[PDB]
């Protein structure tokens, strides 16, 4: 069995006697201090694992028993959501009246008058009002009682401590060998299967028997305390078929393949729940039926120990070229013995993910009263977009890793790896043109439109009254994706979503989603995030393809991954390394992610949120996006001052929280130009001027002061200038919308 | 009429004379230059609110 | 290869910053090939008529444009709420709603409203026409 | 910065007649920010509109002007 | 009324605004029933905080213009009118406490140095050590003045310099 | 062309010649040191001042010392 | 025994498809820098201008456009496969130059007999003050 277990017993003995030794991982750092940046180079080498040993082994072993420690955190977190949403929360006062009780699962303490941070969120409660949406899941997960949150967060924990035995125990006690790790054929056929196939195949069937009978007794009206607790639904099959009259026939009409008997409570309606606002939970149960048999088909694709199923040296090896010399050929043996080719690859796509998520879920609502929660929605976007956004960064930062450290010259001739860096010259002047393109074509019609308005000439703008340039290609797909179940999609009750085109849903006398109409606003601000990903490619991407050489540095490998620089020769080379590409990219990210967030902060706010009367439903911001974003000023005005009254004059309320951190972000944004500014050798000498007089007063200490280090001084500056970022249009967004909506 | 460089200089410089010395009075055209019209309606009121 | 006339070491640079530091160490005179101190302090003491000259210069351009393009004899007789006005508009890229919403107190065409302040310190030191402002325009024009 | 911030809202709650608008306001940083950046850039930014302009036009165009030469400076 | 100002007892602003807060904290109060524990919250916030204007104006704090508490940070101002409890007195309150943690501080990276290596007892706080001088620290200005007498406080031009 | 003059506080360790990336440091006799021996830069026409010699001088106060001066299409670092 | 080897172009280049990081036009008017060595057996090296060429047995040719571009060649020669390459410099008039052991040792080893250019008989603590080096023609460093 070439694919067989395989672990070493007992590597490491368990033993506090390593943690009396900081420093204990690396050569550098076991000697002991001298130097304050001793403890800032125990903490950034700490998760450098590569760098402590050379074994690939142990290397593999300290990250497999790390991710289970990042599983029982996330153990811990989820148990602290479910706890916190057991006995701190409205959740049973939530559910009778999900239209004017708002969230609220997070409690203060009334001690320095911190109290009035417990607002008024309805339901015979006071807490802060959240935005994370839990309360959405649970709905949709038919939950209807806090006992049940209260044996989730107590398996919450159980399952973190079993998480935190299973790193113990697969480092400590019985820990892998090297080439377990390598049967990447094994563990995509049971990752693929075992985790995505039969996860969706669990899921559903918690979406069958429990899910689909609570929330239509929901749905059709009936007090949370009056519906039958779902093991009842699984006990009983008489209570299954008043709600679906077709589980009377059992699982029957699955085996005789008679599945159009099933169409109950499988369904493919489409569009929006009317009652809710949400999506079908039938629909979404055809949907994580079909997702599992897709994954589980799948799952048997790779052959591990019996000769069905595709070996992945021969899928990469075969498919060659004439224009690519040996094709695909290499990539395979670098994709296992380098674990930061594979997080680069994974970081990409996890963090692209993360956008198709936050995409997919304002306009395919998926939760039960999600969408009329106007809070929770711009939070589960912009959440979204952002851990997504730093994840692409992150693919960014380890691919120029790979490329440094275990990048092999010898191995990779005239594949597609060594061919793209033979003409990185040509890759990264034509990503410079089109961002030198973009940047003209897309801005320059802002300052177009500034400069008209402002010269008194509103007919010269690039407007819908003056000239007009449409986004044809998507209101195209609109009219076509609306009218996809004609003859497209026969089968569909509905269209997809309700961005398409179509009406609206009322739920509560709030839109849950109406059409989006795109005009000429949304044809310059789509080109504004076109070019602001094109430049954050351009910045990341010539860190991978010169993360080893230039024109300018020969020898850039041999300096390391994070160097500061070259020192001043050849008119200077500051921030040439690879880390330092990562370093500039992530304030394109931050530059690109807050239009994103900004688009669809204020396109909702005008056109899609708001009030219903049934008399000329009016938005948020009374619909003033196409009228008002063709202006920097119209983003000044209408957008960052009109909207920005309800965090500046939230004082004396729950919101004035977020008055606080507006101006708290505020200065830790500002507070990272202190080091995105300026240099050590600066700090250094103020440093020992402040020494003197600690040398005087005889309060010298034995770890020497040092200013921070010219790679961490900017490190240290990016972290202020994301976290004060961030946190300042975190606490606008939720001062707003917690309020308006 | 001009083939080396000091009289193409001259005839840049010279066409540069022939169009700015008649962009002010004739070359303003009604349609481009609103500031070359006449006084319109109003305007000439105080900086608003107070003083 | 000859602009930085100044700085021999700059004229032998083949790059671009040939151009940035032939400008920015112009007037680092101490510091420029064959300077002596007898050379030294007679820039210097050019340089400040230099200073001196544009000072004139540009005190004549404010005492021509109030008198010529300003509302000075105006706002002599009513200096509450008549507005100060710095100097007319000529910017072919506007448009009739810009032209008109630039015209204030009460000119012909669009204006500025110095906020310069230049007519306060000049009707207390005894300008009251504008005769009286072209007169010390051409006189500092002169003495530039 | 300091020293004209403090000069210009001294004097535009003495010039607005609610010097009481200062005392109370600015003795806290959000005083600062709500009440003399927020509140005097009303007409400041509305120099020009879809609606149209006036006369703060020229000054609505340059303090976004400042604000561009000051983020190319980053 | 020492600088244009009154006291809190006695304007009238200041009472406007208690009762500004209490008007505030009543129409809050006013969305739940008389047992439930968010109205026993909000009536104990009342109790903390009418109790807070009683004491503002028993200590004799003084109001202003915007009927807020103003401060006297001047001694001979503040000595001669009673209100040393405003800054006189926790200037002094602090300045024990921060000069305290100081010279515990000091007296630990002096008994450190003698050692084998210092830079490990930075990490690896030495605890019997370092809370034995934490305790016998509390006498600390009557030793620092001692120490101050000697010249064992200053340490000499053995101190490091660049070009004097 | 950039000003690199060294000093008598060198060793004689090498270390700079072998830190060098355009090979201006070169190794002379001399008799104030234990090894012998002693830099020289005979080659500054061709430094960048890229200043990796004195980043790997062991001595206090470094021996090695390299002074930013004009430059030339070759101190400039061009393949251009 | 060693003085001063020249060239022959005839000798092989090594295997590589050619890179867009290359020569440039300053290889046709200023200078370009060909490096030689004597591989013993075929393997595989790294371009410093991006991307892996292989070496063949026997000489081996290759031509750069800066001196970094070859003395970071040589130095993942000299140190990982133990060769002993040189290289040149080649102005478009077809002169040449010998460069790196330009007395045959490499210069991290003592030849004793090359001159000791560029040194101070003094400590760099023992400079003089800017103020006596002022006014030396040109701006000055005062360690000269
Ligand atoms: C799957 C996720 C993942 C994983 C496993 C790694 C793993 C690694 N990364 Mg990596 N990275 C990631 C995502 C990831 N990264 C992302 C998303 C980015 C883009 C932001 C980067 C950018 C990046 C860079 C630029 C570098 C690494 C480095 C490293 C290595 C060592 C990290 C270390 O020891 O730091 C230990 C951990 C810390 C020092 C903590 C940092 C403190 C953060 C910045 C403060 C923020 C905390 C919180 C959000 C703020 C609120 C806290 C509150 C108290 C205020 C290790 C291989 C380094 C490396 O390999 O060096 C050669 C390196 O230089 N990564
Ligand atoms: C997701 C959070 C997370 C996780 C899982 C780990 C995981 C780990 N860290 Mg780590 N670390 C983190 C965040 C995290 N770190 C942060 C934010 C910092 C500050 C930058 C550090 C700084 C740090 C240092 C300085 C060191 C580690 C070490 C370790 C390893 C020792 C495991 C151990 O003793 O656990 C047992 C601990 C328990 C509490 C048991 C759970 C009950 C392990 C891989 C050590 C290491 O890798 O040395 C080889 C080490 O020296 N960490
Ligand atoms: C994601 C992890 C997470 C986070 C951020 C929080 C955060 C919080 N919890 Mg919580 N909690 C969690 C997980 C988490 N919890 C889990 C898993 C459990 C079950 C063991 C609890 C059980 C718990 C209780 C029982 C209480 C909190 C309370 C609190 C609040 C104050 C904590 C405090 O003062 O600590 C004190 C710090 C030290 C003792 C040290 C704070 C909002 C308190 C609260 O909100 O009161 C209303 C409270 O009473 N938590
Ligand atoms: C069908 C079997 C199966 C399943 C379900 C998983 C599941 C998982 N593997 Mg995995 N793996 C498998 C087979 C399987 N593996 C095989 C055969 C190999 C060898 C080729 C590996 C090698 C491997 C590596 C090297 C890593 C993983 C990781 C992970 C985790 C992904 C983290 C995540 O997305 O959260 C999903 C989280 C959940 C679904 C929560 C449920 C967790 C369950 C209870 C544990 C997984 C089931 C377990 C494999 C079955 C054995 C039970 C145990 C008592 C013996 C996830 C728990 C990563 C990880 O997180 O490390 C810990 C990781 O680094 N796996
Ligand atoms: C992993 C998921 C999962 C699990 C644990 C179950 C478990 C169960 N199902 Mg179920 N089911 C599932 C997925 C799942 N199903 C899916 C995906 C479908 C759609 C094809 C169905 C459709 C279905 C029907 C129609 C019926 C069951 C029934 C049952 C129960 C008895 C099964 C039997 O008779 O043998 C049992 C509790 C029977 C009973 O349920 C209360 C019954 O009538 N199931
Ligand atoms: C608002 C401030 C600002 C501005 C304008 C720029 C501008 C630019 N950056 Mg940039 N940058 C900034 C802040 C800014 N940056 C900050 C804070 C950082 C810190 C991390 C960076 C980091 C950074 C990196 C890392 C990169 C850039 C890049 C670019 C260029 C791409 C855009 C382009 O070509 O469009 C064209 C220019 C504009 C849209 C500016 C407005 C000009 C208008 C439209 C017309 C021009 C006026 C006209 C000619 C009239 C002239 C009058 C006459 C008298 C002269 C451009 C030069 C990228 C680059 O150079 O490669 C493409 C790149 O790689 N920048
Ligand atoms: C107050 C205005 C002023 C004055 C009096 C001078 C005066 C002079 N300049 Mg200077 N200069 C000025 C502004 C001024 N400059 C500005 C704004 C620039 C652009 C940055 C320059 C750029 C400049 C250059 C590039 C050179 C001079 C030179 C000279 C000298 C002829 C003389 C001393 C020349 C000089 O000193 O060479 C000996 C010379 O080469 N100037
Ligand atoms: C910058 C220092 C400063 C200034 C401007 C004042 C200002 C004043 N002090 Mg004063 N004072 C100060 C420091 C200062 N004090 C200090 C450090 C002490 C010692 C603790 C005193 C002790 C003091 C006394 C004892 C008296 C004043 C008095 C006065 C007033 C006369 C006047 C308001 C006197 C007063 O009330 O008016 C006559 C008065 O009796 N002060
Ligand atoms: C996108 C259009 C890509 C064009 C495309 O069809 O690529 C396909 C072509 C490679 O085709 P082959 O069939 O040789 O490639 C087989 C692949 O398996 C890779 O070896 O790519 C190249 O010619 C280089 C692409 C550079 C093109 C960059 C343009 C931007
Ligand atoms: C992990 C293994 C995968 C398979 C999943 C098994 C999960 C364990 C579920 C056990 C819960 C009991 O499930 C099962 O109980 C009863 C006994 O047939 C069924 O109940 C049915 O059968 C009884 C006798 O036949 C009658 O009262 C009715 O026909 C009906 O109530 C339920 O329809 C079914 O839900
Ligand atoms: C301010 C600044 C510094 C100075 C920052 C100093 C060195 C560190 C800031 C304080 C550190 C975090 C020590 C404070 C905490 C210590 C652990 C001591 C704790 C003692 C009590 C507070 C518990 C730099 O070193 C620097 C370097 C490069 C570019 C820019 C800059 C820069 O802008």
């Amino acid at each position: 069995k070439k694919v067989k277990i395989a672990v070493d017993r007992n590597p490491v003995e368990t033993s506090f006697e390593k943690w009396a030794k900081p420093g204990h991982f690396s050569r550098t750092l076991s000697k002991g201090p001298n130097t304050t940046t001793w403890i800032w180079n125990l903490h950034a080498d700490a998760h450098d694992f590569d760098s402590h040993t050379s074994d690939l082994e142990e290397i593999s072993r300290k990250v497999f028993s790390a991710h289970f420690g990042q599983l029982g955190i996330i153990f811990i977190w989820l148990s602290g959501m479910y706890f916190h949403g057991a006995r701190f929360s409205n959740y049973e006062a939530w559910l009778s009246d999900p239209t004017h009780i708002k969230p609220s699962a997070q409690v203060v303490w009334p001690i320095v008058g911190q109290e009035i941070l417990n607002g008024d969120v309805g339901g015979g409660f006071q807490g802060i009002q959240i935005t994370s949406g839990f309360f959405q899941l649970w709905r949709a997960s038919g939950i209807t009682s806090e006992l049940q949150l209260y044996t989730t967060a107590i398996g919450g924990l159980v399952m973190a401590a079993a998480m935190f035995f299973a790193g113990w125990f697969h480092y400590h006690k019985a820990a892998p060998k090297l080439e377990w790790f390598q049967n990447v054929e094994s563990m995509l056929n049971h990752h693929l299967g075992g985790l995505l196939g039969l996860g969706s195949l669990a899921w559903a069937g918690h979406q069958i028997h429990v899910s689909l009978p609570v929330n239509k007794l929901l749905d059709a009206g009936v007090d949370p305390k009056e519906i039958p607790l779902p093991h009842d639904l699984l006990l009983n099959r008489a209570i299954m078929a008043d709600l679906y009259p077709s589980f009377a026939k059992g699982i029957a009409p699955f085996f005789t393949l008679n599945w159009s008997e099933y169409s109950d409570f499988l369904t493919f309606k489409g569009g929006l729940n009317p009652v809710t606002g949400g999506l079908w939970l039938s629909d979404t149960a055809h949907h994580h039926v079909a997702i599992a048999v897709l994954f589980l088909v799948a799952g048997h694709m790779y052959r591990t120990n019996w000769g069905i199923g595709h070996s992945m040296k021969e899928i990469l090896e075969a498919h060659r070229g004439p224009f690519t010399g040996e094709g695909h050929v290499g990539l395979y043996e670098i994709l296992t013995t380098s674990w930061h080719a594979q997080l680069a690859i994974n970081l990409a796509l996890f963090g692209s993910l993360s956008i198709i998520v936050a995409h997919h879920m304002y306009a395919m609502p998926p939760y039960p009263y999600l969408a009329t929660d106007y809070g929770t929605q711009l939070s589960l976007f912009t959440h979204h977009t952002w851990i997504g956004g730093f994840c692409i960064v992150g693919a960014g930062a380890h691919a120029a890793i790979f490329m440094v450290r275990d990048y092999d010259p010898t191995n990779n001739y005239n594949n597609l790896l060594d061919r793209v860096i033979r003409h990185r010259d040509a890759i990264i002047s034509h990503l410079n043109w089109v961002c030198i393109f973009l940047g003209f074509h897309s801005f320059g019609l802002y300052i177009h439109n500034d400069t008209m308005s402002a010269l008194g000439r509103p007919q010269d703008m690039f407007s819908d009254t003056a000239i007009q340039l449409q986004p044809v290609f998507a209101q195209w797909i609109q009219n076509t994706h609306f009218l996809a179940p004609q003859l497209t999609a026969p089968n569909a009750l509905a269209a997809t979503s309700l961005t398409w085109g179509g009406d609206l849903v009322a739920v509560g006398g709030k839109v849950a989603m109406m059409p989006i109409s795109l005009g000429t606003s949304d044809f310059m601000v789509h080109h504004i995030h076109a070019f602001t990903i094109h430049v954050t490619v351009l910045i990341l991407l010539k860190g991978v393809l010169f993360a080893r050489s230039s024109r300018l540095i020969p020898d850039k490998a041999n300096l390391g991954f994070r160097f500061p620089c070259d020192g001043p020769g050849r008119g200077g080379t500051c921030q040439v390394s690879a880390w330092d590409h990562v370093f500039l990219g992530l304030f394109w990210m931050y530059n690109s992610l807050s239009i994103v967030i900004f688009h669809f902060s204020w396109k909702m706010q005008s056109d899609v949120w708001g009030t219903v009367t049934a008399s000329g439903v009016s938005h948020i911001t009374g619909g003033n996006f196409a009228q008002s974003a063709n202006t920097i000023n119209g983003w000044l005005r209408d957008f960052l001052w009109a909207q920005s009254s309800q965090v500046i004059q939230s004082y004396g309320s729950a919101l004035s929280a977020y008055g606080l951190i507006f101006l708290g972000a505020h200065f830790v944004w500002a507070f990272s130009l202190m080091f995105l500014f300026s240099g050590r050798g600066y700090w250094q000498e103020l440093i020992e001027s402040i020494v003197w007089a600690h040398n005087k007063l005889k309060v010298a200490p034995a770890i020497q002061p040092r200013a921070l280090s010219i790679t961490q001084g900017r490190a240290v500056g990016v972290a202020h200038y994301l976290l004060g970022g961030i946190a300042t249009t975190w606490s606008f967004f939720l001062a707003r919308i917690i309020s308006v909506g | 009429i001009i083939s080396r460089r000091e009289s193409l200089r001259a005839l840049v410089a010279l066409s540069g004379i022939a169009a700015i010395v008649t962009y002010g009075l004739k070359g303003a055209k009604d349609a481009d230059l609103p500031i070359t019209k006449g006084p319109q309606t109003t305007g000439e009121n105080g900086k608003g609110g107070s003083v | 290869k000859l602009f930085p006339k100044f700085s021999q070491g700059l004229a032998q640079d083949p790059t671009t910053r040939r151009i940035w530091y032939g400008l920015a160490m112009a007037h680092d005179f101490e510091s420029h090939d064959g300077m002596t101190e007898e050379n030294l302090y007679q820039k210097i003491f050019a340089s400040h008529f230099g200073q001196l000259s544009i000072i004139f210069l540009w005190t004549s351009g404010n005492l021509f444009h109030v008198a010529w393009q300003g509302n000075f004899e105006q706002w002599v007789t009513d200096p509450v709420h008549i507005r100060p006005i710095a100097h007319a508009i000529w910017d072919p890229h506007f448009g009739q709603p810009a032209v008109e919403a630039f015209t204030r107190g009460g000119a012909s065409g669009p204006v500025n409203i110095s906020t310069s302040g230049v007519y306060q310190w000049w009707y207390t030191i005894g300008m009251r026409t504008n005769q009286d402002l072209y007169v010390g325009s051409v006189f500092l024009a002169l003495v530039s | 910065g300091w020293v004209t911030f403090y000069w210009h809202w001294k004097h535009l709650t003495l010039w607005q007649g609610n010097v009481a608008q200062f005392d109370e306001s600015s003795t806290y940083l959000m005083g600062w920010l709500r009440d003399y950046l927020w509140l005097n850039s009303s007409q400041l930014i509305n120099g020009y509109n879809p609606f149209g302009m006036n006369s703060l036009s020229v000054w609505a165009w340059t303090f976004l002007f400042g604000h561009l030469i000051y983020a190319t400076g980053f | 009324d020492i600088a244009g100002l009154t006291p809190c007892s006695e304007s009238k602003a200041y009472a406007k605004l208690e009762k500004k807060e209490l008007k505030t904290l009543e129409k809050r109060l006013k969305q739940y029933e008389a047992d439930s524990a968010p109205a026993v919250a909000l009536k104990a916030t009342m109790e903390r905080t009418k109790a807070r204007f009683a004491n503002y104006a028993k200590a004799g704090l003084l109001c202003g213009n915007d009927g807020l508490p103003h401060l006297i940070a001047d001694p001979g101002l503040a000595l001669k009118y009673g209100h040393a409890g405003e800054v006189f007195i926790p200037t002094f309150g602090f300045l024990y406490v921060a000069g305290y943690i100081g010279y515990v501080g000091r007296q630990y990276l002096i008994a450190v140095k003698g050692e084998a290596k210092p830079t490990d007892k930075e990490i690896i706080i030495d605890v019997p050590l370092a809370t034995k001088l934490a305790w016998q620290g509390a006498g600390w200005p009557l030793a620092a003045v001692q120490e101050l007498q000697r010249g064992t406080l200053l340490e000499k031009e053995e101190n490091i310099t660049v070009s004097p | 062309a950039h000003i690199v003059k060294i000093y008598d506080t060198c060793i004689g360790c090498t270390q700079c010649v072998r830190a060098c990336p355009l090979d201006v440091l070169e190794m002379v006799p001399w008799d104030g040191c234990k090894a012998s021996q002693m830099a020289s830069a005979p080659r500054t026409e061709d430094c960048v001042g890229c200043k990796r010699c004195e980043t790997a001088c062991p001595t206090d106060f470094l021996s090695v010392r390299v002074y930013l001066g004009s430059e030339s299409t070759r101190s400039m670092g061009l393949s251009y | 025994a060693w003085t001063v080897p020249t060239l022959n172009p005839d000798t092989p280049s090594p295997i590589f498809g050619g890179s867009t990081g290359g020569l440039l036009r300053k290889a046709q008017t200023e200078e370009f820098y060909v490096i030689t060595w004597e591989a013993k057996k075929e393997q595989i090296f790294e371009m410093p201008t991006g991307g892996a060429a292989i070496m063949r047995q026997g000489p081996n040719l290759l031509k750069f456009g800066k001196k970094e571009q070859c003395l970071a060649l040589t130095t993942q020669l000299r140190n990982k496969f133990k060769l002993t390459p040189c290289f040149y410099r080649v102005f478009p008039d077809g002169k040449v130059q010998y460069l790196h052991p330009a007395d045959g040792v490499y210069p991290e080893k003592v030849n004793a007999g090359r001159v000791g250019a560029n040194q101070n008989m003094r400590r760099i603590g023992q400079n003089v003050n800017p103020i006596k080096v002022k006014f030396s023609g040109r701006m000055m460093s005062p360690a000269e």
